[PDB]
RNA sequence: AGAGAAGGUCACGGCGAGACGAGCCGUUUAUCAUUACGAUAGGUGUCAAGUGGAAGUGCAGUGAUGUAUGCAGCUGAGGCAUCCUAACAGACCCACAGACUUGAAC
RNA sequence: CAUUGAGAGGACCUUUCCCUAGUACGAGAGGACCGGGAAGGACGCACCUCUGGUGUACCAGUUAUCGUGCCCACGGUAAACGCUGGGUAGCCAAGUGCGGAGCGGAUAACUGCUGAAAGCAUCUAAGUAGUAAGCCCACCCCAAGAUGAGUGCUCUCCUA
RNA sequence: UUCACAUCGACGGGAAGGUUUGGCACCUCGAUGUCGGCUCUUCGCCACCUGGGGCUGUAGUAUGUUCCAAGGGUUGGGCUG
RNA sequence: GACAACUCUCUCUAAGGAACUCGGCAAAAUAGCCCCGUAACUUCGGGAGAAGGGGUGCCCCCUCACAAAGGGGGUCGAAGU
């Protein structure tokens, strides 16, 4: 349940510390998204001296939402912030590690985040 | 708003008929009640 | 219309779960059975122009129903019912009064059907829930919150159009949900189960028929 | 729409309701018999056979509760008093409806309400 | 006698937790108790997942009675739901049980991380 | 004219129907059982459920307080039983075998 | 009571991916038509088993003060909850299901077959075949005040 | 590249439409309340996308130009009254 | 009495948090007392309650209550002006 104007964390080891979504990606003409799905974001705070500035235009995938993620099992999970990770065209993370854990629906999409993850 | 012109007597009559027309149900209710309580067996409803 | 096959009525009961083997879950809607489920009435093109066969369904005590409806029961030796509805199909060459219609010789498994019923009634309802209109600013001073807006262009039409979007009365009318799986069979308990909502609460009547589709089951036009 | 909602509103917030309700009890179970309008008696046989209920085990955690509902102090211990003898066999139906005509000024409907 | 159309809630409610309890007893859950959990997870085959956390809330509709588990994985606070009479869960203990005074914790969203680290 | 056909309306008790009208259910509550029809609402009883461990008493402690009796106590708009109270009294409208022609039957 | 449907409305929308296939094509880069199968978007008809909102029915905690003789325990007020923590039914969406079908009919643009006037040729001034998110029916709801007021089953018309 | 008409087309000519700026000042001065925006519609086609075709200086993918077609759809933001 | 739309006066509202809007209009949030700590600039008076942080209930003791404040210990709740 990720609008515009929402201000998410950072998982991986991108570099940067905060994001702001401006545009979603995949769903033709939605306005929010779950996680697995790739957004249009706005870094807002970055480390410093790291290849990624401070007002850059990315692509970035959401991995943690404080909405709730239904299954078929009837399980559910949510997560207690929202976070993002950056990634390129392929879909593959820009950072070597990661922070958080992971659902395992990002397999099908996303399998390299997947591996990093400490847990899942 | 305000009424463009003014209603006719007829017109008038008829929607004044309708109003009085609720007399006749409220005059079965009322005959109803009566030889429902000339008898004297009805025990839910106190007269006096 | 025409139905693509033969159908019954039940009563909604309520509404529960169903945890398959492998571990899925599937919300299923419960379907219970009164005793009545005979048919009453034949009919044909040559006497009605068309062909079709009644069902009756909730037996009631005699002395509730009205004197001729016991006439059009007892003609074909059948007990007192209340309701009363049809079945359109192309032949009914196979069907006579005093018929038990069985559903479970009629839906067996994972079988799609058209529910149908009475939904909910909601009253004199607005626009906003009942044809979705959106609202206006509730602050920067705005006196329109809830309201329609214009109805209208001006001198040219010079009238408000027919069939304008305006409130109303809201629910309480039949409609019909289409493509509905069949999840389990209880002939011990005379109760079907079938996986998605139904409209109304539990205690309405419905009737349940096989899908019907365009091109495949009934005669296109 | 009120779908499923089982409550008496009588024209009043809940502040008004739970003691309009609350000061008719203390007047019938001392008189036995008064005349108030059908909704305020329609409202009122949820409280009374509740009392009544409170009698019938009558304990001591039974009758704070009726002090607590009960404006008046005398009349909850004399309830308890003559309930399990008046009503040492009956199970619930404590009281009874008796219609009347409507009054001048508003033409509301009255009735008596009475404990059997 | 047949059974009355009211009451087929209960017993088809009845009897899928009568046959699920001998299939896989499960032990009495309150909120507050620690507990693990193990289920099985069709995506592989080998292992099964274990998860393990504070009940925060305990929600009884029937068959699909619920719990939900707060716990902090990775620095991050996670809370999820178990459906207690699912088949994919093969395993559950009771670790231990912390002493509350209400039906739903809540307010461990608010409060420090060692409230829920395990 | 008398009397009240089927049936409808009011009235009585209610609604998951409803602005009011309307629409729907019910109006002495069965007896037999392999069986389904005669509980409308409220109350009562019971169960699910919600809150989360009542009062009183005892114990521990200088005390705040804790602890045992105790899945307690309260609630129960819902489900099932139970005629305990109220559906009593009853009232109104309503019954010309369906004009006249022609044909085919008879 | 059950119904035919003249007429009327609603809805028939759309993206991406995979297979065919790295095939046809092409020097190579690069990369298909047709056909089939999945996952979505928006919109619509319903629903509350699920996750939750509200819930001035209800439960609990707590501040100040008045009262119930006082302690304990309760009640009122602090607008139309004193302030808060939870909440069944109900209502509701963010939640849950379904929906959009047709190798059915007739056409537009276009491609045609057969073939005169005009010994040739011509899609045509005889005839005829393919074919559009469009048109009509089919799908969903209403519907005999359709005064053109229909159809079918059943019932009633007492007394003198 | 040669080839007027794949695509542009000077020089000039003939039209329709009534959304632009204007001309006239016919209705309204004992009153026809304005620009933009919100909400809510509904039609037109001279077609932005979606459907189906023709030509191409169309290999393919992707275009270009044009015909039938108005059933449906045509985002959210920054600046500006 | 009943408890439709709609309007007004009020309460709460999941995820997000000015994307609303001419404009953060309105609403929400902050709030008391005791400690710690308080910038550029300055007419040396101010700025300043700057900002920003910690504590706050009840019970026992220290304590002699010294009207206070302070210290130590214990205890209830999600939350102590
Ligand atoms: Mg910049
Ligand atoms: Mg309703
Ligand atoms: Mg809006
Ligand atoms: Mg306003
Ligand atoms: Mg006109
Ligand atoms: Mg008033
Ligand atoms: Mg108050
Ligand atoms: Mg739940
Ligand atoms: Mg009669
Ligand atoms: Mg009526
Ligand atoms: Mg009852
Ligand atoms: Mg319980
Ligand atoms: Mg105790
Ligand atoms: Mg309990
Ligand atoms: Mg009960
Ligand atoms: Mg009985
Ligand atoms: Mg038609
Ligand atoms: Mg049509
Ligand atoms: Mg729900
Ligand atoms: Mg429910
Ligand atoms: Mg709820
Ligand atoms: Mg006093
Ligand atoms: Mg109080
Ligand atoms: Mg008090
Ligand atoms: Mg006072
Ligand atoms: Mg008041
Ligand atoms: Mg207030
Ligand atoms: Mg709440
Ligand atoms: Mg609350
Ligand atoms: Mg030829
Ligand atoms: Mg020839
Ligand atoms: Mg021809
Ligand atoms: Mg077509
Ligand atoms: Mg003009
Ligand atoms: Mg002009
Ligand atoms: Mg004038
Ligand atoms: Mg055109
Ligand atoms: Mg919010
Ligand atoms: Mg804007
Ligand atoms: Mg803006
Ligand atoms: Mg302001
Ligand atoms: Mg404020
Ligand atoms: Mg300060
Ligand atoms: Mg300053």
């Amino acid at each position: 349940m990720i609008q515009p104007q929402t201000h998410l964390n950072v998982a991986d080891n991108s570099g940067a510390r905060e994001l702001m979504c401006i545009r979603i990606i995949g769903a033709s003409n939605r306005r929010y998204a779950r996680i697995g799905d790739v957004i249009v974001a706005v870094i807002k705070e970055a480390i410093p001296n790291t290849p990624l500035e401070r007002s850059e235009v990315i692509r970035a995938v959401v991995v943690r939402t404080c909405k709730e993620l239904k299954r078929d099992n009837g399980m559910i999970i949510r997560y207690d912030d929202n976070a993002a990770v950056i990634i390129d065209q392929e879909g593959n993370p820009k950072g070597t590690r990661i922070f958080g854990a992971i659902a395992r629906e990002l397999r099908q999409k996303f399998a390299k985040i997947v591996s990093l993850a400490p847990e899942v | 708003a305000v009424p463009k012109k003014r209603t006719s007597i007829y017109k008038k009559r008829i929607r004044k008929n309708i109003w009085k027309k609720k007399g006749y149900w409220a005059a079965l209710k009322a005959f109803s009640l009566a030889k429902s309580l000339s008898t004297g067996n009805s025990k839910s409803f106190f007269v006096r | 219309s025409v139905d693509a096959g033969i159908g019954v009525m039940g009563t909604k009961l309520g509404m529960m779960s169903f945890f398959e083997e492998d571990g899925t879950v599937v919300p299923v809607t419960v379907i219970g059975f009164k005793e009545g489920n005979i048919v009453t009435q034949v009919k044909t093109e040559s006497t009605d122009g068309y062909n079709a066969v009644q069902v009756g369904y909730e037996r009631l005590r005699d002395r509730k129903l009205t004197m001729p409806e016991r006439g059009h029961l007892n003609k074909a030796g059948v007990i007192p019912m209340r309701h009363l509805q049809e079945f359109r199909l192309v032949s009914v060459d196979d069907f006579t009064p005093s018929q038990k219609l069985l559903f479970e010789e009629l839906f067996k498994e994972g079988d799609m059907v058209d529910i149908s019923g009475t939904t909910i009634g909601k009253g004199f309802q607005g626009g906003i829930k009942r044809h979705n209109f959106k609202r206006g600013l509730m602050t920067h001073g705005s006196k329109s919150h809830r309201a329609l807006g214009s109805i209208g262009a001006g001198t040219t039409p010079g009238h408000v159009y027919k069939g304008k979007k305006m409130p109303g009365r809201m629910g309480g009318t039949k409609t019909k949900i289409r493509k509905l799986k069949i999840m389990k069979i209880d002939t011990d308990l005379r109760v079907v189960m079938i996986k998605g909502a139904v409209p109304g609460k539990p205690g309405n009547l419905l009737r349940l028929a096989p899908a019907k589709i365009v091109g495949k089951n009934i005669p296109k036009n | 729409m009120k779908h499923g909602r089982k409550i008496h509103r009588l024209s009043r917030p809940a502040d008004q309701r739970r003691a309009l309700l609350r000061g008719l009890t203390t007047q019938l179970l001392k008189h036995g018999r008064i005349k108030t309008t059908r909704a305020k008696a329609s409202a009122m046989r949820k409280y009374v056979d509740k009392m009544i209920t409170l009698a019938k085990e009558g304990s001591l955690h039974k009758r704070r509760q009726a002090l607590g509902f009960i404006y008046e102090k005398q009349i909850v211990h004399a309830l308890f008093a003559e309930v399990p003898e008046r009503y040492g066999d009956r199970n619930g139906g404590y009281t009874r409806i008796i219609r009347t005509l409507p009054r001048r000024g508003d033409n509301a409907p009255m009735a008596y309400i009475e404990l059997v | 006698q047949r059974v009355k159309l009211g009451d087929i809630m209960g017993i088809l409610n009845k009897k899928a937790v009568h046959a699920a309890e001998e299939l896989r007893p499960v032990p009495g859950i309150r909120t507050g108790d620690i507990v693990q959990i193990r289920l099985e997870v069709p995506e592989n085959k080998r292992r099964l997942s274990v998860y393990k956390g504070i009940v925060i809330s305990r929600q009884n509709a029937g068959i699909h009675t619920t719990i939900r588990i707060r716990r902090i994985i990775a620095g991050v606070g996670v809370e999820i739901v178990f459906p207690l009479y699912s088949p994919n869960i093969k395993e559950i203990k009771v670790v231990s049980h912390r002493k509350v005074r209400k039906a739903r914790l809540y307010y461990l969203r608010d409060k420090l991380p060692r409230l829920s680290t395990f």
